[PDB]
């Protein structure tokens, strides 16, 4: 049931960077291992990935710079709740 | 004798001299001119910065321009002369670049930094001001909902798109206090061809047109600004004052106090689209007596 989401305002999308959100009680050690498993699976398919940040405290997960071609693979990772493409915010 | 907005939030000169002193207000915004006389010593600049690169290869990063938005908002909250809660301490995080643009990921990392900071060195009640908006974001809404559930009060701008606030984030997060903007005639603010957002995701309105506040052009300069960011900053200041007077308030109780003390039925609902009139709260924020 892991799903993908991207901004409905197409000019505000920031393709190429994704927030992988894990299930509520996922521990930091499990988030780090899931990020490393994504990098390894992506490399077996010939893709580079960069883990920009690993989240813990409010939402477990990580921020990854990678091709969106890897999204079907990433949604099958352990603990994944959903994946969102990064997008812009503006001063009001 | 007094800025219109400070008179408007006073129940019928600006009196409270050290309001909101038990509360810490976190500001996720542009860089700030921390030595401006209006906010010097009141705002502590954290080491946090997560911003996208400016658009245009020949951008000039002038400090007066880069710091404009954040400096004015810090002044509205706690400014020496023109602030709402003159005793509230502020902590600033930089998530908007010189053009006022940020990312949902940078905002998420910033919200995490606030929670980590609190766990390491707890102080009194916290109020987080998010004077920013993007499209509806499941992840940004979830992060705000989790920080609110952890006991932190979040206040955000409704957005300046003359549209339903439910289509934007963090405006659409129900656990966040979402603030629209009204003017000196208590009417919704027009901003060019757009203006304040409205609808069921807005909790209340607050002064947001021609708001005097600190200008980053010089250390003693003041300038008027308009927008839902300024309206949200008024509610962050009012919340800091209510929480400092009654520190045991839960988020639900605080929301009830904001509604109870607001001026009611002063907005002409004809400005909003027909179907949004019954869904938009006709409330303009005010301090308790």
């Amino acid at each position: 049931t892991a799903t993908f989401h991207r901004c409905a305002k197409d000019p505000w999308r920031l393709p190429g960077t994704y927030v992988v959100v894990l299930k509520e009680e996922t521990h930091l050690s499990q988030s780090e291992r899931t990020a490393r498993r994504l990098q390894a699976q992506a490399a077996r398919r010939g893709y580079l990935t960069k883990i920009l940040h690993v989240f813990h405290g409010l939402l477990p997960g990580f921020l990854v710079k990678m091709s969106g071609d890897l999204l079907e693979l990433a949604l099958k990772l352990p603990h994944v709740d959903y994946i969102e493409e990064d997008s812009s915010v503006f001063a009001q | 004798s007094i800025p219109w907005n400070l008179e408007r939030i006073t129940p019928p000169e600006y009196q409270p001299p050290d309001g909101g002193s038990l509360v810490e207000v976190y500001l996720l915004d542009t860089s700030i001119q921390s030595d401006h006389r209006e906010i010097e010593g009141r705002v502590m600049v954290t080491d946090f910065e997560n911003v996208p690169e400016e658009d245009g290869t020949r951008f000039h990063r002038q400090a007066s321009k880069c710091d404009s938005h954040g400096t004015h908002l810090a002044g509205v909250v706690s400014g020496r002369d023109a602030g709402v809660a003159k005793g509230a301490s502020m902590r600033s995080l930089r998530v908007l670049n010189c053009q006022g643009k940020g990312t949902v990921s940078g905002t998420l990392i910033g919200l995490e930094f606030i929670r980590k900071s609190q766990l390491v060195q707890p102080v009194g009640p916290l109020v987080v001001l998010l004077p920013l908006a993007g499209g509806y974001s499941r992840v940004l809404n979830a992060a705000c909902q989790r920080l609110a559930r952890a006991g932190v009060v979040l206040v955000t701008a409704a957005g300046n798109f003359r549209d339903d606030a439910c289509l934007y984030s963090p405006a659409s997060a129900p656990e966040v206090i979402t603030v629209g903007a009204t003017n000196a005639q208590d009417q919704p603010v027009t901003l060019g061809t757009l203006g304040t957002n409205f609808g069921r995701c807005v909790d209340l309105f607050a002064p947001g047109e021609d708001i005097i506040g600190a200008s980053s052009d010089c250390s003693t300069c003041f300038v008027s600004q308009s927008g839902t960011s300024q309206a949200a900053a008024h509610v962050a200041g009012i919340a800091a004052m209510m929480l400092s007077a009654e520190p045991e308030l839960t988020l639900a109780e605080l929301r009830q106090r904001l509604i109870h003390f607001s001026a009611k039925d002063v907005i002409n609902e004809a400005w909003f689209p027909e179907d949004q009139r019954v869904l938009t709260p006709n409330l303009v924020a005010a301090l308790p007596p």
